[PDB]
């Protein structure tokens, strides 16, 4: 949902108040990606 | 209904179009070189003509 998936580009494009919102969007997305990966790895490791 | 450790009252005078610059994370002559409010500023801004 952010304006870009590149983080330096958001930082160099937007002012800090709005860059904070965009970076929070990226942080939520990437943190969810890690949580999904770790949960899936835990289940697969139980199978192994 | 609130208590505070301390209150700082900052007073100055600026023209009309720079009052919008008294806000967190602003850009402009005031918010850049005169009086910058922090991004997480907690408090009240009072002005009058």
């Amino acid at each position: 949902g952010a304006i870009s998936s590149v983080l330096n580009d958001i930082l160099s494009r937007l002012d800090p108040p709005e860059a904070e919102v965009q970076i929070d969007r990226l942080i939520t997305g990437r943190l969810q990606s890690l949580q999904t990966y770790v949960t899936q790895q835990l289940i697969r490791a139980a199978e192994i | 209904d609130l208590c505070f450790t301390n209150v700082y009252a900052d007073s100055f005078v600026i023209r009309g179009d720079e009052v919008r610059q008294i806000a967190p994370g602003q850009t402009g002559k005031i918010a850049d070189y005169n009086y910058k409010l922090p991004d997480d500023f907690t408090g009240c801004v009072i002005a009058w003509n």
